[PDB]
RNA sequence: GGAGGACCGAACCGACUAAUGUUGAAAAAUUAGCGGAUGACUUGUGGCUGGGGGUGAAAGGCCAAUCAAACCGGGAGAUAG
RNA sequence: GUGGUCAGGUAGAGAAUACCAAGGCGCUUGAGAGAACUCGGGUGAAGGAACUAGGCAAAAUGGUGCCGUAACUUCGGGAGAA
RNA sequence: UCGGGUAAGUUCCGACCUGCACGAAUGGCGUAAUGAUGGCCAGGCUGUCUCCACCCGAGACUCAGUGAAAUUGAACUCGCU
RNA sequence: AAGGUACUCCGGGGAUAACAGGCUGAUACCGCCCAAGAGUUCAUAUCGACGGCGGUGUUUGGCACCUCGAUGUCGGCUCAUCACAUCCUGGGGCUGAAGUAGGUCCCAAGGGUAUGGCUGUUCGCCAUUUAAAGUGGUACGCGAGCUGGGUUUAGAACGUCGUGAGACAGUUCGGUCCCUAUCUGCCGUGGGCGCUGGAGAACUGAGGGGGGCUGCUCCUAGUACGAGAGGACCGGAGUGGACGCAUCACUGGUGUUCGGGUUGUCAUGCCAAUGGCACUGCCCGGUAGCUAAAUGCGGAAGAGAUAAGUGCUGAAAGCAUCUAAG
RNA sequence: CGGGUGUGUAAGCGCAGCGAUGCGUUGAGCUAACCGGUACUAAUGAACCGUGAGGCUUAACC
C-alpha cells in the first residue's frame, strides 16, 4: 500500500563521496484508516485512509459521522489504497512512514502546476513558424489542422491550444533517499508533480 | 520551510572564513584518481558570491596555462575541503564580471587594508 | 501566468502608476478619507501605510526618504508631525476600506480608504 | 555546447590555429558536443609548415567549453573560450605531440589518457 | 580509380589466380603466376593503398578462398568508376532521329562494370549503345537485333556468348545481354574497334 | 580667392525596404529606416493649351478618386443569331 | 493635405535632438483582469547566417581632434578608404 | 570543360571557343567616378536560425454604455463505407 | 479586303481546353507462369532468353462526365493522417549460409526513419552523419494557417522571328497574396436537466486516450568457428542519442515592482539631498515567479492468444505425412 | 514585527585635501512577489435557496 503525504518543498543531500543529490522533501505524516472495503460488501479489497487535520466548523455533519465511525479525527481529505491479498488492516490503525523503510523506489502521484490556457508550442512543443521572412500575424500559430475534402474534418486528438497543467500526474521509479519516523518525512530523488504544500501520494514502484 | 531548514542547517558547514567579492582566495578541492584521493588547490579571484544557506556557492576566475578559467564551488559540499583568503581585495560591487573582459594591468585589483 | 507575483498593473505603464499612487496617497494624508475605485484602494495601502510606518521615527533621513516618495513637504510635515505619533501605539492596518457601490459613469466598483483614527 | 559552424581554438601543436565543427558525431539529430565529445572539423586556419592544413577535414575532441562542465556536487567549471584536440579520422589518437591549457578530468580515459598525460593542468 | 574494363581484367586476373591455385601442382609455377598476377595489379594502379595491399596479400596467399576473392573484388569495385547515364535531352541529342526513345534504369553497379550502355526496345528490335569517345562525347548506334538467339564468338567481347545479329550486307553477331558483354569485356579498344568495323 | 546639376545634413521636395493596416485612422496611409536638399531645385497667386484634341526627360503616363480616346446631354428604346 | 509671418532658456554646429519658458493641451467611452494568440518594444546561456529565394528583419557602426590610409584614376578623385 | 573560392558551389570569378542564335552609332570593346541598380564573397554584428525563454506596454477576456458589416431557399445543419 | 493586342473590352459556354476529381488502364509500376540458358558441375542459392497471365491506380496518356454568375496553380514552412509493395529495429525458411558479413523469399506497420553546399526547385549531385535517412495515398494533404523564390498582367532589355504592330513550352531585371467563424469538425471550459426523498464524500470500471525508438562499450570469450585472417549465437551489465513527462534543489536566462552607477535638462528658494523627463534615458547587478541550456523520471519486464515458421503423436493412404482427431 | 535575500559602506556630521575627492561613523542605508510570526485593517448578525420521511407491482423474509 501507500501513504498520502505534503510537499514540503526540495532541497539537496551531501553525500560522503561528495555527489549532491536533489531531493524532494514529503512530509508523511500518521495515516488513519477510516474505513476497509471488502469482496463481501463492496467487491474489492481496499483502504480508506485520512491525513493532517480539519477545522470542526470545515467539517459537515455527513463527514463527521463517516470519521465519528471510523473512530478516527477528522483529517483534511480522504484517499483509498487497493490491497494485495496478503495486506490486512483494521478500521482505526494508523499507518506511518516507517511503511517505506525498506523500500527502495517509489511512485509519487500529484496534480501538476496549472498553468491555465496554454499556446501549441508550450502545451505540444509546436514549432514557431518564421519570426521574419514576410510572415503574417502567424509567428506561433499551429498551421495546418488538417488536409482538405478528403477528410474533409479534423480528426479527434488533434493537438490544440487549450488547458495544461492542474492534472493528475505520476512520477515512477524515484529513489528513496532518506525514511525519518521521528520527523515524519520522507526524503525522495529528484523533483515531483505539484507546487509546494500540495499532496503527494506515495506508493512502492510498481516496476 | 523550517522542516527544509532544520534538513539544510544540519548539513552546513560551521569553518567557511569570511571572504569577499575581489579577494584572492585558495580552494582546496578533494580529487579523486583511481584509488588514491588527493587536494588540489584552485586560486583566483573571487568574482561572484550566492549567499543561500546550504545553497551557497562562490565563483573563482584564475589565469590557467594562458587560459581563463571560472570555477563555481558550492560552499558546503564536501569535495571542497578548505577556503583562505590569500589577500582581500577592494571593490565597489558585489559581482566581478567585467573582469572577465579584462586581462593584465586592466584586471588588477587594489588591496583592501584595514 | 501570474504565480505569486504581487501588484496590479492597472492598465497603466509603471511611470503613470507610481505618480498616480503619490498624487493619491497625497490626497488620503491631507483629506484622511478619499472616494476611489476598490482595487485602486487596496493597492493605495501597499503604499500608504509603509509612509505612515516611516513616520513614526522622526529624522531628517527619514523626512527625505518621506519627500522622495511623496514629493511634498505639506503631506511629509502631517506624517511626521500629526499621522507618526497618531499612528504610534498600533502596529499596521492605518487604514480602512469601505465598499460603496458602483460608478453611475462606468459602473466601476468604488470604495472610500480611510484612515482608522479618523 | 558545440555545434555545426562552431569555431573552436585548437589546444595542441598540429598547426591548426582555428577549425570548424562541421558535425557532431554519435546520433541522428544530435545537437551539440561538450568536453570529452568527438566532433568532425575542417581546418580554417593553419600555421606554415604544420602538419595539418587548411581544408582538412578530421576528427577532434572538445577539451575546454565556455558554458563548461557540472561536477556530482552542482559545482560548475568553465572556461574562456572553446578548445579541441584534432584526432586522426581512423585511429581517433591526438595528431600533435603536446597538449596546450587545462583540461577537465572528463577526459581521464582509456582513448584520452594521452591527452590528459600531455596536458600541463587537469581540473 | 579504375575504368569499368579495367576492373574486369582485374577480375578475370583473380579468377585464374583462383583457377591456378586449384590445377596448378607445381609450387614454382604457382609463384610465377602469384607474380604475374601481382605484377599485373601493381600495373592497373599507379599506386596502391594498404587495403590494396592487404588485398594482394590475401590474393598471395595459396590458399585463397571464394567469399575473400569477393571481398578483394568489392575493395577493387570502389576504385572503379561509373558510367555516367546521358541526360534525357542529350540522349535526344545523340538519337534525334528516334522519337521518345528510353533507356532502361541500370543498377549502379551494372553502371559501374558497363563500358557502354546497350538496350533493346525488343518491340522494334531495336538495340541503343551508348558509349563515351576518346574525345569523351557520347556516341550512341541504334540497330536491328535478330529476335532469334544462338551460341557464338560475340564480336564486341570477342568471346563465345548467347548472341543475336545485329545490323546497323555485313553484320556482327554481339550479346543479347549487354550487361553479360559489358561484364565480358576487359578491353576499351576492342569495343572501339568494334564500332570502327561498323 | 570662393567655383560646383560639389560633399554631409534639418526645413522643403520625393518615395527604395520592411512591418502594420486591407468592412483601414486613410478609396494609397502610418511607423522605423531611405533619396535629393543652390538646382535640369522647390513653392504661392494668376494665366494659356480641349478630346483623335491637349500635354508627356516617353510610363500609353496624365487631362478633377474617370483614360489604347474625359465628362455631360442628345441620336437612343443603337444593336445583342 | 493646406501658402506666409514670429523664433525665449540650458546643452548643441544647428530651425537636429533632449529637457524646459511664454503659451497651450491629456487627443469625448470607461472600469477590471493579467490566458492563448496578434501588434509594438526590452533582455537573453552556448553557438553565430547553420536561417532564407535572398542576412528579409534585427543587431551593429555612428562625434570631434590627431595619426594613418591600397588597387586604380579622366589626376579632380578613390577617401570619412582601411 | 578546366581552374579559383567551399567540407561540399546548377550561383559567382578567371579561362577555353563548340558564337543553337555576339559584332561595330536600332554602335563594338574598354572605362575613373557615380547608383535606395543585378549577381557573388569576407570581417563585424546579431533571436534570422539551433530553440525558444522571460519581461514591459496596446488589443484579445470580464463588467457598464453605445452599437455595425459581408452573407442568408428553408433547416430539427454528426462519423464512416 | 491582311495582321497585332500581355494596354485591352463586352455578351456567352463547363455545349469546349489548362488545375484537381471521375471513367479507362495503352503506358507505368508491382507480381506471377513456362524454362532457353548463366551459375566449374548443377534451370530454379542467385539470375532468367523467347513467349504467356495478372494486380495496383501509381506515371505519361485517352475521354470531356462535374466545376467557366471563379474548385487559387509549383516549391518551401507549419501541422499532419492513412496504406504496406518494410528503410531500421522484431520473428523465420533457403543459401553458391565455416565465423564475421551478406544474398533471396516469407511474417511483421509498435515505434523510429539526418544536417548541410548548389539550385525556386520537387529532384539530383556532392560533403558529412545515422540503427535507418522507406515507398506511396490524403484536391501531386495542408495559401478563409504562413511564404511568394518558380510560374502567367501591365515596365525594360538581349538572342531570335517578323516590313511592322508585336511575339517566343528562350533568357534577363522589377513587380498589391483580403475575410471580425454562422454551421460541421476539433481543442479546452461551463450552464441545464436527468439518474425517482434530499444531501456530503469515497469508489467500481463499461469504454476511450497516452506510451511502445535505438546506438555504443564491457563481460560471457579471443570462446564456438576458421589454415590463418578474423570472430560470434545465446545470456548479462553499464553508459549514451533522439523523444516524452515532471520540477526549479543546483547551473543559468528573464526579472520596466529591489539596490546602485552615470549623461543632458527641469523642478523642489538656494547648498546639500532628492524627484520628473529623455527606449526602463543609458548602464551594472539581482529577489520571488516563470523557465532550459538545468536535473529527476519513463519506453519495460511479465502474461495470454497468435504470424511466418518449427514440431510431437497420427490415420485417411499396411509406408510416409506438423493435421484430418489430439 | 523579526529574518532572509539583493544591492554595496545612505543621509547627516566629523576629519584630510586648494579642490575634484578620500576616510571615519559603516558592510552602512535601502530592500518586490520569499520565510517565520502577529488580529492592526478587512473578511457581519442576518437574509436566500433547499422541506416536513419519499410511487406502483411482485417475490422473499420477519
Ligand atoms: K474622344
Ligand atoms: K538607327
Ligand atoms: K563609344
Ligand atoms: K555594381
Ligand atoms: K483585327
Ligand atoms: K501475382
Ligand atoms: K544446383
Ligand atoms: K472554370
Ligand atoms: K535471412
Ligand atoms: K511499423
Ligand atoms: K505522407
Ligand atoms: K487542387
Ligand atoms: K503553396
Ligand atoms: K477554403
Ligand atoms: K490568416
Ligand atoms: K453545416
Ligand atoms: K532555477
Ligand atoms: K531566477
Ligand atoms: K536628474
Ligand atoms: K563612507
Ligand atoms: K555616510
Ligand atoms: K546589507
Ligand atoms: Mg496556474
Ligand atoms: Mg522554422
Ligand atoms: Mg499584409
Ligand atoms: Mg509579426
Ligand atoms: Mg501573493
Ligand atoms: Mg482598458
Ligand atoms: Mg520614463
Ligand atoms: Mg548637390
Ligand atoms: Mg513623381
Ligand atoms: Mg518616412
Ligand atoms: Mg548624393
Ligand atoms: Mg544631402
Ligand atoms: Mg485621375
Ligand atoms: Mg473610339
Ligand atoms: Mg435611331
Ligand atoms: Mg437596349
Ligand atoms: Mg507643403
Ligand atoms: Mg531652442
Ligand atoms: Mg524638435
Ligand atoms: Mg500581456
Ligand atoms: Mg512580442
Ligand atoms: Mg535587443
Ligand atoms: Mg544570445
Ligand atoms: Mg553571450
Ligand atoms: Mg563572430
Ligand atoms: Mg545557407
Ligand atoms: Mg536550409
Ligand atoms: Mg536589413
Ligand atoms: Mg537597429
Ligand atoms: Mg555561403
Ligand atoms: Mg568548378
Ligand atoms: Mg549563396
Ligand atoms: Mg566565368
Ligand atoms: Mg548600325
Ligand atoms: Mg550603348
Ligand atoms: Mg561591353
Ligand atoms: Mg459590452
Ligand atoms: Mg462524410
Ligand atoms: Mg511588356
Ligand atoms: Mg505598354
Ligand atoms: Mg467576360
Ligand atoms: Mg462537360
Ligand atoms: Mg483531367
Ligand atoms: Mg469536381
Ligand atoms: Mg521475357
Ligand atoms: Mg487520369
Ligand atoms: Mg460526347
Ligand atoms: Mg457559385
Ligand atoms: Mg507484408
Ligand atoms: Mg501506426
Ligand atoms: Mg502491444
Ligand atoms: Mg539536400
Ligand atoms: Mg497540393
Ligand atoms: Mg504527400
Ligand atoms: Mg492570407
Ligand atoms: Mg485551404
Ligand atoms: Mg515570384
Ligand atoms: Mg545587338
Ligand atoms: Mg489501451
Ligand atoms: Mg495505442
Ligand atoms: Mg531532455
Ligand atoms: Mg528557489
Ligand atoms: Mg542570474
Ligand atoms: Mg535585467
Ligand atoms: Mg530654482
Ligand atoms: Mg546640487
Ligand atoms: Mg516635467
Ligand atoms: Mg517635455
Ligand atoms: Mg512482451
Ligand atoms: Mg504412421
Ligand atoms: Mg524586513
Ligand atoms: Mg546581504
Ligand atoms: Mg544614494
Ligand atoms: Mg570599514
Ligand atoms: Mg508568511
Ligand atoms: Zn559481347
Amino acid at each position: 500500500i501507500g501513504l498520502v503525504g505534503k510537499k514540503v518543498g526540495m532541497t539537496r543531500i551531501f553525500t560522503e563521496d561528495g555527489v549532491s543529490i536533489p531531493v524532494t522533501v514529503i512530509e508523511v505524516e500518521a495515516n488513519r484508516v477510516t474505513q476497509v472495503k471488502d469482496l463481501a460488501n463492496d467487491g474489492y479489497r481496499a483502504i480508506q485512509v485520512t491525513t493532517g487535520a480539519k477545522k470542526a466548523n470545515r467539517v459537515t455533519k455527513p463527514e463527521a459521522g463517516h470519521f465519528a465511525k471510523a473512530g478516527v479525527e477528522a483529517g483534511r481529505g480522504l484517499w483509498e489504497f487497493r490491497l494485495a491479498e496478503g495486506e490486512e488492516f483494521t478500521v482505526g490503525q494508523s499507518i506511518s512512514v516507517e511503511l517505506f523503510a525498506d523500500v527502495k523506489k517509489v511512485d509519487v502521484t500529484g496534480t501538476s502546476k496549472g498553468k491555465g490556457f496554454a499556446g501549441t508550442v508550450k502545451r505540444w512543443n509546436f514549432r514557431t513558424q518564421d519570426a521574419t521572412h514576410g510572415n503574417s500575424l502567424s509567428h506561433r500559430v499551429p498551421g495546418s489542422i488538417g488536409q482538405n475534402q478528403t477528410p474533409g474534418k479534423v480528426f479527434k486528438g488533434k493537438k490544440m491550444a487549450g488547458q495544461m497543467g492542474n492534472e493528475r500526474v505520476t512520477v515512477q521509479s524515484l529513489d528513496v533517499v532518506r525514511v525519518d519516523a521521528e520527523r515524519n518525512l520522507l526524503l525522495v530523488k529528484g523533483a515531483v508533480p505539484g507546487a509546494t504544500g500540495s499532496d503527494l501520494i506515495v506508493k512502492p514502484a510498481v516496476k | 520551510s523550517n522542516i527544509i531548514k532544520q534538513l539544510e542547517q544540519e548539513q552546513m558547514k560551521q569553518d567557511v572564513p569570511s571572504f569577499r567579492p575581489g579577494d584572492t582566495v585558495e580552494v582546496k578541492v578533494w580529487v579523486v584518481e583511481g584509488s588514491k584521493k588527493r587536494l588540489q588547490a584552485f586560486e583566483g579571484v573571487v568574482i561572484a558570491i550566492r549567499n543561500r544557506g546550504l545553497h551557497s556557492a562562490f565563483t573563482v576566475r584564475k589565469i590557467s596555462n594562458g587560459e581563463g578559467v571560472e570555477r563555481v564551488f558550492q560552499t558546503h559540499s564536501p569535495v571542497v575541503d578548505s577556503i583562505s583568503v590569500k589577500r582581500r581585495g577592494a571593490v565597489r560591487k558585489a559581482k566581478l564580471y567585467y573582469l572577465r573582459e579584462r586581462t593584465g594591468k586592466a584586471a588588477r585589483i587594489k588591496e583592501r587594508l584595514n | 501566468m501570474r504565480h505569486r507575483k504581487s501588484g496590479r498593473q492597472l492598465n497603466r505603464n509603471s511611470s503613470h502608476r507610481q505618480a498616480m499612487f503619490r498624487n493619491m496617497a497625497g490626497s488620503l494624508v491631507r483629506h484622511e478619507i478619499i472616494k476611489t475605485t476598490l482595487p485602486k484602494a487596496k493597492e493605495l495601502r501597499r503604499v500608504v501605510e509603509p509612509l505612515i510606518t516611516l513616520a513614526k521615527t522622526d529624522s531628517v533621513a527619514n523626512r527625505r526618504l518621506a519627500f522622495a516618495r511623496t514629493r511634498d513637504n505639506e503631506i511629509v510635515a502631517k506624517l511626521f508631525n500629526e499621522l507618526g505619533p497618531r499612528f504610534a501605539s498600533r502596529a499596521g492596518g492605518y487604514t480602512r476600506i469601505l465598499k460603496c457601490g458602483f460608478r453611475a459613469g462606468d459602473n466601476a466598483p468604488m470604495a472610500y480608504i480611510e484612515l482608522v483614527d479618523r | 555546447m558545440i555545434q555545426e559552424q562552431t569555431m573552436l581554438n585548437v589546444a595542441d601543436n598540429s598547426g591548426a590555429r582555428r577549425v570548424m565543427c562541421i558535425k557532431v558525431l554519435g546520433g541522428s539529430h544530435r545537437r551539440y558536443a561538450g568536453v570529452g565529445d568527438i566532433i568532425k572539423i575542417t581546418i580554417k586556419e593553419a600555421i606554415p609548415r604544420g602538419k595539418v592544413k587548411k581544408g582538412d577535414v578530421l576528427k577532434a575532441v572538445v577539451v575546454r567549453t565556455k558554458k563548461g562542465v557540472r561536477r556530482p556536487d552542482g559545482s560548475v567549471i568553465r572556461f574562456d573560450g572553446n578548445a579541441c584536440v584534432l584526432l586522426n579520422n581512423n585511429s581517433e589518437q591526438p595528431i600533435g605531440t603536446r597538449i596546450f591549457g587545462p583540461v577537465t578530468r572528463e577526459l581521464r580515459s582509456e582513448k584520452f589518457m594521452k591527452i590528459i598525460s600531455l596536458a600541463p593542468e587537469v581540473l | 580509380m579504375i575504368y569499368p574494363h579495367q576492373y574486369n581484367y582485374i577480375r578475370s586476373v583473380i579468377l585464374r589466380l583462383k583457377n591456378v591455385y586449384k590445377t596448378v601442382n607445381d609450387k614454382e609455377t604457382v609463384k610465377v603466376i602469384q607474380s604475374e598476377t601481382y605484377n599485373d595489379i601493381n600495373e592497373i594502379f599507379g599506386h596502391i593503398d594498404d587495403d590494396i595491399e592487404e588485398s594482394l596479400k590475401v590474393l598471395m596467399n595459396i590458399r585463397l578462398s571464394n567469399k575473400e576473392i569477393e571481398a578483394i573484388l568489392n575493395k577493387f569495385l570502389e576504385y572503379v568508376v561509373p558510367f555516367e547515364l546521358p541526360s534525357p535531352q542529350k540522349l535526344q541529342k545523340v538519337f534525334k532521329k528516334v522519337k521518345k526513345i528510353k533507356i532502361p534504369q541500370f543498377e549502379e553497379y551494372d553502371l559501374k562494370v558497363s563500358s557502354f550502355v546497350g538496350w533493346n526496345e525488343l518491340a522494334s528490335n531495336r538495340k541503343y549503345i551508348i558509349y563515351y569517345d576518346e574525345k569523351k562525347q557520347l556516341k550512341g548506334l541504334y540497330g536491328e537485333i535478330s529476335n532469334q538467339v544462338v551460341k557464338g564468338f560475340c564480336t564486341i567481347c570477342n568471346k563465345e556468348s548467347n548472341v543475336s545479329l545485329f545490323m546497323k550486307k555485313k553484320g556482327d553477331y554481339i550479346c543479347r545481354d549487354s550487361i553479360h558483354c559489358n561484364k565480358q569485356l576487359t578491353d576499351i579498344n576492342q569495343f572501339y574497334n568494334f564500332i570502327d568495323k561498323l
